[PDB]
Formats: structure tokens, sequence, C-alpha cells
């Protein structure tokens, strides 16, 4: 009875695997064997932002590549100057278990959310002095993992209830709900043009979504354990997944299969964060073994290590102009590098 | 000097922010943060009621505050989360004293596996668990006047023969004490099997009418603090 | 659970019946994009004089 | 993609010896502490056997002590469960579950109503 | 979001005057507070300053040590004493707040500050063009100003403001740091510059865009102004 | 008039082991960690005190080896001796305040009276350092000077008072540790008792012997045992700089974490 439908689902899996195999006769490395290696990349902690009491789950850059928001489990959103090390704002949260923070692309707003299932929107550029709460977005049944502003009125929030949700900030009501993953969703990455976003979850699968209706375009399944971080390539035709099987992998949307895996035997801890630089030649991944590794995204070898953190690296970010990378960490310190 | 007047008053702003961050750091370190774990059968909510007497629809975490002797405790019961917990449990690596509550009267091997997985979890090591072997009364009626036995679901209990008890309750029947000790021993076997020194488990025999559960967290907590101070003052 | 099998098979139809551009094209496209933007990545070719995080 | 296909299962008599199997693909097998979990009708999942990464540390639920044996051939990517003297109460559907993350000694939420690195399962029945 | 003050009026050339301020509409204790004074048939003059978390209290060079700018974060007031009143310091006082952080817009909203009257130097100079420039609506005016010292710090920004005033109500900020438009200012006002002399461009000069176009520098603390150009219809 | 006993090699050995034990310590205290709390300010103070003391050591070693060699050097003899034996009386106070901090942490942990790394800790550093210096700048001058009353008033407060403070603090900590026993309490008890015994060793033996004759043997007579034992105190005081690295921060995890 029902086993007929499940067997036909297995046959659909078989045909999908056959198609993905037939569209590949050469790996990324063969096509990019003759490209010049990046050499050794050395990056030094130019600034060090301190002031967070507890571990830092998330940081998000501003679009001006100078402002920076970070969330910490003491329950602070702090906004930094990151040129000078000044604290532009220090917002206290109502729930001190925030897993994510986002900074509006205009620079007007920050959202944090976290283990309270609500995405709180904070208004920075108020005519009034203090940063007050725009609204709370309460429609998720599991902790918020990631949140990204599309604009001042649309934010995509990932959750531990296995669903991503698109919101309308004026109304506070879900414009769309994305409901494909079986394991809870850990990271989120809007496309460069904000027509799509990839989503990595605790089912070891990444899903490409279309944020116009709310249906999954593609599913990418190459990892072994659950996927902790995702990030589109600058192009928008690829993305890198930072997983818990101690690997990073590059998937591309158009071929729709894995391109390379960025792994080395010495690494036996999970990835916590990924980021590309500006040209996508340089994938930066944070690890549980306390130090970010810089990956040549086209050779698949390490070139450079951001080893300066006492605890695990919980977040990463490259500036929109690419001048800097900031790494937060569970030791409660943010470091800017160049 | 080499920065304008705008930069000056910006730095005055950042320093005024440091002043508030320091006041909050003084608030944040004098408070002890307890993660309360447990199952559906465990009297977890009743223990929370016990500290409340001692002290919003889809809320994803709960939070109760109590103080024992001028020390602020801050207990984080988990609310509307899903069944899987290998991610949101990492948020509690730097808490004092996970408070694990189990249903003693029994499902008990499920509690043993929960304890074993909390204990051996990276990012949850270095946290000392405080077992509340709950529902002791129900365990008494289940053993002393019951057909259900611990010999099944746990074959190595027929050959148990209680160790020399220090000072049980006078009303406790030898069999009641034997089972009550076997269950606690069953948990402490996991506790001592892998957590060498950075870990302690503080078992207790608590009931639904137990009005000393707040103090038994204070004493354990005090002792968990003392071990941390011993390692950070280089005294050990 | 029957509706869950329904909605999985409906989805697995979509990823199956979707077009895939061969991997050669996508690898070449990423390599060409990296070539296009190498000169202005201030983390790969380190900044010459203008970087805002010195001293 | 992480697959775990169970084998075995059937209608053994109350006392018979029925051997389960578990083909595994899509992950490097040797790095995970795998499990056996079963679901007796009308009840939630319970954990049964807990073979380690290399076959060293092994644990059982009390009710299957001595009766059940777990092995794993990391070269054949296969998990096993030797069921003997199958008393007429362990007639559960038997799932082959996996550790969430490699290089680890604990297994969070393996018996979760939702878990993703579990298996389809197999059924065991008694009395006929 | 109002700033209102008290007192003010006739005073003797040696009388103590307690010129308070009231700010009961915003987050007082996050803002720098200046004072700026308007000489009646003249331009308007910079006065004391008190930063957020009173720790920097600058003063002018003509009143330095006379009237003790203070603060009261609870009561939300800028209490001021004053006793000397050298017969020409009596003018129209303004209470401007300013917040200082990256991207912030200082000198945004000014008070009223009544017009008490008496009954009887290496600063910068902000010189402007002809103080009238009569133009009818629809034409693009380009009134400018001159700075003696180059207003361009090595940051990369020019610390030049632009204000408008009206026959009556207080002034406002149009474009702070010579480019960035203020909040409630129409996109018709604009700004461009080279470092020492440059201008703001308006397009559709309606009945309320008429007034005196003052100007400020913000590199050092004389916080100087100009005589102001009064555009007529 | 009883110093003609050149037992040199001891000073050089102490210099070597102390400088290796203290340079490492200052290096690893110099790492930017969110260290633990304001407790490494005190150990940094003690480390620098010990470093400057052991740095002064080689030249007085040269003096006691070649009697007429150091007096050749310069005016620095007086400043060296007088205002660099400010170190010993300051090194004592830093270890006694470290003991008070440990007592507060272990015995009274729910009273956060050990906080403020930036500056409510370095304020105490400045107070101790500058106050000791100032109390020493009343009588800036080895070559003897009339310091009869000077030693007695220095002993009653700068020598014995830390003893009645350090000993009581560590005994009160020992009261707790007695009643996890094995792993933690035993290893804390061993470290505490070893610190107590070695402190009682050096310090007391240099002080009491130096006082007696700050009363007897340059104003009166002596015999070989007294001033030879006298060398015992100088040598043992020196000897400590060797143990201070291993004593306070070899068995601790805080410290051993960094390196
Ligand atoms: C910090 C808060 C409280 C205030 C601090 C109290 C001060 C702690 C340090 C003491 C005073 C400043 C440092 C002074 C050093 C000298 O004073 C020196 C001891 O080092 N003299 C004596 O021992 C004199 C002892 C007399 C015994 C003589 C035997 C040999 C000792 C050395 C002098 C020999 C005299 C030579 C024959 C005439
Ligand atoms: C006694 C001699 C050796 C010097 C005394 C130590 C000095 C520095 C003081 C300063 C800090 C003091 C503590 C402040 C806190 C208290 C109050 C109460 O809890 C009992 C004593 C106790 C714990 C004090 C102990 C005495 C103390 C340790
Ligand atoms: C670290 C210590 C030495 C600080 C200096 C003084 C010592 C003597 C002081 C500090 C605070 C004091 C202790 C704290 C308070 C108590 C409780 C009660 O029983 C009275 C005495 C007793 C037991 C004190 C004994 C003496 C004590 C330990």
């Amino acid at each position: 009875e029902l086993d007929q439908l499940r067997q036909e689902a297995e046959q659909l899996k078989n045909q999908i695997r056959d198609a993905r195999k037939a569209c590949a006769d050469a790996t990324l490395s063969q096509i990019t064997n003759n490209i010049d290696p990046v050499g050794r990349i050395q990056m030094r902690t130019r600034r060090t932002l301190r002031g967070h009491l507890a571990k830092i789950y998330a940081m998000h850059w501003g679009t001006d590549s100078r402002l920076l928001v970070s969330a910490s489990q003491d329950g602070k959103l702090i906004i930094w100057d990151s040129y000078t090390t000044n604290k532009v704002h220090a917002i206290p949260l109502r729930s001190s278990w925030v897993m994510t923070c986002a900074y509006a692309p205009s620079g007007n707003y920050v959202a944090c959310g976290g283990l309270d299932n609500i995405c709180s929107i904070y208004n920075l550029k108020t005519r009034e002095g203090n940063v007050r709460v725009s609204r709370e977005l309460a429609g998720h049944t599991g902790y918020l993992s990631c949140c990204r502003f599309l604009d001042d009125n649309q934010i995509v929030t990932s959750s531990g209830d296995t669903t991503c949700a698109l919101w309308d900030i004026e109304t506070g009501q879900q414009t769309t709900t994305f409901t494909g993953h079986t394991g809870d969703v850990m990271s989120l990455s809007l496309a460069p043009d904000t027509r799509l976003f990839v989503s990595g979850a605790c089912d070891a699968s990444a899903k490409l979504w279309d944020v116009r209706e709310g249906m999954c375009r593609q599913t990418f399944t190459g990892h072994e354990s659950d996927i902790n971080a995702i990030c589109f390539f600058p192009n928008g035709n690829a993305f890198a997944t930072g997983s818990d099987d101690a690997t990073c992998r590059l998937f591309d949307l158009r071929a729709d299969q894995e391109l390379m895996t960025y792994s080395h035997d010495n690494i036996i801890c999970g990835i916590t964060s990924v980021s590309f630089s500006k040209s996508g030649r340089l994938l930066l991944a944070g690890y549980d073994d306390f130090n970010c590794n810089v990956w040549d995204a086209l050779k698949a070898d390490r070139a450079g290590v951001l080893a300066g953190h006492d605890n695990r690296v919980s977040c990463l970010g490259v500036t929109d102009d690419g001048m800097a990378v900031a790494t937060g960490s569970w030791d409660s310190f943010l470091k800017i590098w160049n | 000097c080499t920065l304008s007047a705008e930069d000056k008053a910006a730095v005055e702003r950042s320093k005024m922010i440091e002043k508030q961050l320091q006041k909050d750091k003084q608030v944040y370190r004098r408070t002890l943060r307890l993660l309360l774990l447990g199952a559906d059968n465990s009297g977890k909510s009743t223990i929370v009621k016990q500290m409340r007497i001692y002290h919003v629809k889809t809320s994803g975490i709960f939070e109760t505050k109590f103080q024992v002797d001028k020390v602020n405790f801050h207990m984080f019961d988990v609310g509307a989360q899903r069944d899987e917990r290998r991610k949101w449990i990492q948020c509690f690596n730097d808490v004092t004293a996970i408070i694990f509550v189990v249903d003693s009267s029994d499902r008990l091997q499920e509690a043993l596996n929960d304890f074993k997985s909390i204990w051996n979890n990276r990012w949850l090591r270095t946290i000392s668990v405080i077992l509340f072997l709950n529902k002791q009364d129900l365990l008494a009626e289940k053993v002393l006047a019951g057909k259900s036995k611990i010999e099944d679901y746990f074959p190595e209990f027929a050959r148990y023969t209680t160790p020399e008890d220090a000072t049980p309750e006078p009303g406790e029947d030898p069999r009641v004490t034997r089972a009550k000790y076997f269950i606690r021993k069953e948990f402490v076997d996991i506790s001592t099997a892998s957590g060498d020194g950075r870990h302690i488990c503080y078992p207790h025999f608590t009931c639904s009418v137990d009005t000393e559960n707040a103090r038994r967290i204070f004493n354990d907590c005090k002792d968990i603090i003392l071990q941390m101070n011993l390692r950070e003052y280089n005294l050990v | 659970s029957i509706a869950q099998a329904r909605k999985l098979v409906e989805q697995l139809k979509m990823e199956a019946n979707i077009d895939r551009i061969k991997v050669s094209k996508a690898a070449a496209d990423l390599m060409a994009y990296c070539e296009a933007h190498a000169k202005e990545d201030p983390l790969l070719t380190p900044v010459a004089s203008e970087n805002p995080f010195r001293e | 993609q992480v697959q775990l296909q169970e084998s075995g299962g059937g209608l053994v008599q109350p006392g018979g010896s029925l051997r389960l199997s578990c083909a595994a693909s899509g992950f490097t097998f040797s790095n995970y502490k795998m499990n056996w979990v079963r679901q007796a009708p009308g009840k939630g999942l319970e954990w049964v056997s807990d073979i380690s990464q290399s076959g060293a540390s092994i644990s059982y639920t009390g009710s299957v002590k001595g009766r059940f044996t777990i092995s794993r051939d990391n070269a054949k990517n296969t998990l096993y469960l030797q069921m003997n003297s199958l008393k007429p109460e362990d007639t559960a559907v038997y799932y082959c579950a996996r550790c969430p993350a490699p290089f680890t000694r604990d297994c969070f939420d393996v018996t979760s109503t939702t878990y993703a690195y579990r298996g389809q399962g197999t059924q065991v029945t008694v009395s006929s | 979001v109002q700033l209102v003050e008290s007192g003010g009026g006739l005073v003797q050339p040696g009388g103590s005057r307690k010129l308070s301020c009231s700010a009961s509409g915003f987050a007082f204790s996050s803002f720098g507070m200046h004072w700026v004074r308007q000489a009646p048939e003249k331009g308007l003059e910079w006065v004391a300053y008190i930063s957020s978390g009173s720790g920097t209290i600058y003063y002018a060079d003509t009143v330095k040590g006379r009237f003790t700018i203070s603060r009261d974060d609870p009561k939300n007031t800028l209490f001021l004493q004053m006793t000397s009143l050298r017969s020409e310091d009596t003018a129209m006082y303004y209470c401007v707040r300013s917040i200082y952080y990256y991207g912030s817009s200082p000198f945004d909203f000014w008070g009223q500050g009544t017009t008490l009257t008496v009954s009887s130097s290496s600063d910068i100079v902000m010189t402007q063009a002809t103080s009238s420039v009569p133009v009818t609506p629809g034409e693009s005016v380009s009134i400018s100003c001159r700075s003696s010292k180059s207003l361009l710090h090595s940051n990369g920004n020019t610390y030049l403001y632009w204000f408008l005033q009206r026959p009556g109500q207080s002034p406002q900020l149009l474009i702070y740091r010579m480019s960035n438009l203020a909040s409630g200012v129409p996109d018709r006002f604009s700004g461009s510059g080279s470092g020492t002399a440059f201008t703001l461009t308006i397009s559709r000069l309606e009945a309320e865009d008429v007034g005196v176009y003052y100007c400020m520098q913000h590199l050092e603390y004389p916080l100087t102004f100009g005589a102001g150009t009064k555009l007529e219809l | 008039e009883n110093f003609k006993r050149e037992f040199p090699i001891v000073y050089l050995i102490i210099f070597f082991w102390g400088v290796l034990g203290n340079g490492l310590s200052i290096y690893v205290f110099l790492q930017p960690y969110k260290k633990s709390t304001s407790v490494n300010v005190f150990m940094l103070n003690l480390a620098i005190s010990d470093l400057l003391f052991i740095s002064t050591l080689p030249f007085r070693a040269d003096y006691y080896l070649r009697g007429s060699n150091w007096i050749f050097g310069d005016l620095a003899c007086r400043i060296m001796s007088y205002s660099l034996y400010v170190n010993m009386y300051s090194s004592i106070y830093f270890l006694t305040v470290l003991s008070v901090v440990r007592f507060l942490a272990m015995v009274h942990p729910f009273r956060l009276l050990h906080v403020t790394s930036i500056r409510s800790a370095w304020i105490l550093c400045g107070i101790i350092w500058i106050l000791i210096m100032a109390s020493s700048i009343m009588l800036l001058d080895y070559k003897i000077a009339k310091l009869q009353t000077m030693n007695y008033i220095a002993l009653v407060v700068g020598c014995l008072l830390p003893f009645f403070t350090l000993s009581i603090c560590y005994l009160l900590i020992i009261r707790v540790l007695l009643k996890g026993l094995r792993v933690s309490h035993r290893k804390a008890l061993t470290t505490i008792i070893i610190t107590l015994i070695i402190f009682f060793l050096c310090f007391l033996p240099y002080h009491t012997l130096r006082t007696v004759h700050l009363t007897t043997w340059k104003v009166g007579l002596c015999k070989d045992r007294l001033h030879k034992a006298l060398v015992i105190t100088l040598a043992l005081a020196a000897a400590n700089a060797c143990f201070n690295p291993l004593l306070y921060y070899f068995a601790g995890e805080n410290f051993k974490d960094r390196l």
C-alpha cells in the first residue's frame, strides 16, 4: 500500500542521483588544476572588540563595512565602530539566549532572536535617542537559528522547528513558511539579488528556496552530519556549507551537486561558520578547535589560519567591501583581521 | 589630538557605554545560572514550583529566579523546543550546575541515557550535574508493597546487596533503601566513569513534598563554586 | 504519514525534473568570476595603502 | 545522503534466534557510535544497544542483557544485532540509529520522534 | 521631542539670572547639549557645551568662566546660572542637542530659549557671501560660505553644517557634515565641497524655504557661525 | 664583622633558576586572556617583585665574592641595597595579599570581594608599591649604617604581621578542605601546606637572625654558628625566588592553562 509510494520516492532518488552523476565528468579541481595557488595568506588581528560578558553566538556586519553588531549570551546586542573600537550602541535583550543577530541593510535596524522563538526587531536610527524594539516576530515553535533582513520590512528567519519563515515587519505576520527540512535549520544565506536563499539544517541537507512563493527549488545532500553554516558565493551561483562532520563543501545551484569538500585530517571538529571574501577565492571557516581556517575555495587546501581565539569560533563575517573579517568567539572577544 | 571633536565625543559615548557594561558585569557574575533538565514523568514542574514558593504562548525557554541565602539563582527550564536537543543544549555550556531530575519510580534507563549523554557531551563537560532522584515516595510504594520489581529492566540488582548505608530514614524498609541506593548508584556509575575531576554529580533523594530542594542546590552550588575557585586561584 | 509520503514524492519529482547545467560550466563560471574580482579582494591581494585597519 | 537500511526481522517463535542487519552508506562508518532502538507497539522509542566506534564499548538495556549481541563490521559498513531466546514481549519495529556527530562518545536524541540519521526499520514478531 | 526653557527678560548688568532648560520629550542622557545664542539683529553665537555623561564641558572665548552650564539627568533639565551679563551678552538663547557616534547627525533639533535683555583668539571664521541673494521660487540658489581653516580632517569627512531659520521659529539642520541631509528636509537641499569654501543647492524655493542660511564648522570648539544669508522672495 | 665565609655558587644557581622560573611566568601572564578575574594582577605584582630582586642578586653576589669589586662600581651601592631591599618587604606583602585573596575565594565564595582587574586591583598595586617606597624614602643611605630602631619597627609590622595574616588565612582554608576529596582537596591541601612550610622556612629564618644582632653581634660578640646561619637566611631568601614559580603556579590550572 503505502510502501508503493515510498518505493517510488526511492526510485525518484535513484533518478536524481543518476542525473547529478551524468552531469559530471570532471571535478572542480581538474577544471581548476592550472590556476595559480593563492600562496600563504596571513591575516593579523588589527582590532579586538571586547565588552561582551559571555560567549558570542553571532555577529553581522553593516553594509557600510564599518559598523558591526554582535550578540552575546549575556544578553547584549552591541554595535561597534570597528575602525575605532567605539561602541555605537549596547542594546540589552529580554532573552539572554540569542543565537543570531542581523543588521538591516539600510543600517536602520537590528534583529536578534534566539532560544525564545521570537525575532525581535530593534530600531537604531530613531529620531529619539535610545534603540527601542520595533516589534517581536512570534511564529516559530523552535529556537531561531538565523535571521536576515531582505529590506526594512522583510526578514527571513530560520528556526529549530525545521522551518524557515519569511516575515512582513509592519504586520508581524509570516508572509511565507518554508517547510522542507526534517532536521532543524541552523543557518541561512540570502542570495546576492535576494530572490533565493539557501538553508542548512540538522538533517545533513541544504535546500535552495525561492522567496516568491515558498517552495524548495533544490536539495543538496552531500554532507555526513548536520550542517552548521551556509553562505552564498559572491556570484550567487554557488554556496559553501560548514558542517559538523568536520568538512566544508561547495555546492553550486546550476549543476546542482557538490563541487569540492574542504577537509584535512587534522580537523576533527565541526565547522561553526563559513564566509567567502569578495572574489570567492577565499572561503573562511570557523571551527570548534578554536581557530578559523582560511580555505582556498578553488584549490581546496588551507592557506592561512586565524588562530587567536581562546574558545571555539562561533561566528564570522566579511565586510561588504571585503576589507576585513571579524570573528566572534566563545571567549567573548571579537577580532577584526586583514 | 589626531582625532577630531566628533571622534572625541564618540569616545566619551563608548566609555559611557563601558560604565553600563561594567555595572551589568557586576550583576552578571553574582548570579548563578542553572539549566534544569528532565523528562515528562519527572516532577520537573513541581520542583520549579518548589523554588517559586521559595523565591507567551509558544515561549521557547522559561526562566525562574530564586535566592537561598542572598545569592541569586537563575533557573532555565526549557519550553517549546523540539525533541532533538543536540544544538540548543550548547547554549548552556557556561552554566553552574545543570539540575537533572529523574523519575526514580519506574523509562529509568532512558533517564540513565539522558544523564550519560549530558555527562559525556563536549561543551557540557566541566558542568557539574545535580541529580534529583525524584518521586522517592512512589518508589517506596512501588518496591515495598508491589509486584513490580527492579530485577527486570535491571538484572544486576538481584545480586546487589546494599552497601553499608550511612544513616537512612528510620521508616525506610531495608528493601526500600536497597532499591533507593541501587538507582542512585546506577547514576553515579556513569558520573564517575568518565568525568575525572572537572565534574561532580550531586545526587539527591527528593519528593513532591520535599521543601529543602532549594538549599540542596545552594550547598551543591557552593561546592561547585569552590572547585572552580580552587582551579582558578592556582590552589590546586 | 501518508500525506508526508505524498509531499516528499511531489518534491522529489521537482528536483528530478529540473534542469542541470553540466559541472564544467559551473566550475568555469566560478573560476572566471574569481579571475574577474581578484584585483579588488583586499584579503587575497593585501591592501596597498588604503586599508582602514592599520595601527 | 545518509542511508541506514535494516535487514532481518520476521515471525520467529518465542525463543528463536533472529539476526538483524543494517547496511549503511553516505558516511564514513567507523567514526560513529551507533545504536539499536526499537518501538514496541503503543509506545515511544526505547534504546537497546550501543556499540562504539571500533567495537570496544558496548551497552545494553537491562531487558536484553545477555540475550542480545551487537557487532559492527566497519569494513562492511554494517551494523548487526544477534537476537537470541526472543521472549514474547520484544516484538518491536527495530531501527538502526547513528551518532549525530563523529569522534564522540555520547548520542543525543537518538530515540527522538523526529531523528534524521535513524533508519526505516524492520519488524520482529513472536508466537508464530 | 520638545525642548523648552524658563525665566528670561529684563536684567541688571550685574544680576544673577537662572536660565534653565527643560527637555521632556526624548532620551536626554544620551545626547550632548550645546547652547547657541542669537544676537538680535545679528548672527547667532556658540555658547557652552556639555557632553553625554558630563565629562567634557567646553566654553566659548567670550563667556568662559561666567555662567556654569550644568545638567540634571533625572529632572531632564539644563540648569544655568549667570550673573555678569556684560551688557552685550544678552541675546536669544538656543538649546541644541547632539549625539556623537559614527554616522550620527549632530545639531538636529533646537529649542526656543527666550530672549532676556540687559536694562542699560585663534578660532575659525565662517564668512558667507552676500547676505540677501533675492530669488523667486523655482530657481536653483547656490549660497555658499567660507572657512578660514580647512574643514577636512584626515578621517575623510568635512565638519561643516548648514542651518535654516525662519521669521519666528528656531533654526533646524539641513545638511550636516556638508553632504548628508537631515531627517525632515526635502531632497531639494543638497551639498558639495572642496575643503574651505563651498555651497548648498536648493531647487524649489517655496514659501517656507525662506530665511537666513547660517552655517557651522565642527573641527575645534569655538563652534563658529556666520552672519547668515537671508534669501528674500 | 663575621661575613668572611664565601659559600657565589649558591647565588648563581638561584639567579639561573629564578630568572628562568620568572621570565616564563611574566611572559604567560602577559597573554591577553580574559584571565580569570583580578587575581593575576596580584601574581603579576609578585612576579615583577621577584624579577627585580633576582636581578639585583648578581651584583651583591659579585660583592660577596670579590669584597672590593662592587664598591668600585658607582654611587649605586646605596640605592641598590636600601631601595632594592624594598623588594623583599614588598614581595612579602604581595604573597600575603594573594593568600588573603585565596582565603576569600575558597572560604567565603558567595561574597564577591575579589573583582575589578583593570583597576580596583591595580589601585592596591599602586598603594602597596608607592606606600612601601615612601615609607622607605625617610632613611635612604652592606656597608653598615645606624639602623638600630629601624629593624625592630620593620619586623613588628613588615615581617610578623603578614605571618599572622598568611598563616591564619591558609589554616582557615585547610579547615574547609578537610571537610571531591581525592582529586581536588588533597592536591589543594598539599599545595597549601607546602607553600606554608616554605614561606615559614625562608622568611622567618632571615628575619629573626637579622634582628637578634641588629641587637647583639656588631655591638657585641658572636661565634661561627650565628653568622654562618646568617648566611642561611640570605641564601634561603634568595632560594625562594626559585620556588615562587613552582609553588604558587605550577600546580594550578589557571596558570598551566596559558603555557
Ligand atoms: C607597606 C605597608 C607598611 C609600611 C611598610 C613597612 C616597611 C617594610 C619594608 C621596611 C622599610 C623599608 C625597607 C627597609 C629596609 C631596611 O630597613 C633594612 C631591611 O631591609 N634594615 C634592617 O633590617 C635593620 C635591622 C637591624 C638588624 C641589623 C642586622 C643586619 C640587618 C641589616 C642591617 C645591618 C646593620 C649593620 C651593622 C650596623
Ligand atoms: C587578619 C590579617 C592577617 C589581615 C586581614 C585580612 C584583611 C585584608 C581583610 C580584608 C578583607 C577582609 C574580609 C572582608 C569580608 C569579611 C567580612 C566577613 O565575611 C568576615 C571576615 C571577612 C571575610 C574579612 C576577612 C578579613 C579581610 C580578609
Ligand atoms: C584571612 C583572615 C586571617 C583575615 C584576617 C583575620 C582573620 C582572623 C579573621 C578574618 C575574618 C574572621 C573569620 C570570619 C568570621 C568568623 C565566624 C565566627 O566564628 C567569628 C570568628 C570567625 C571564625 C572569624 C575568625 C577570624 C577571621 C578569620
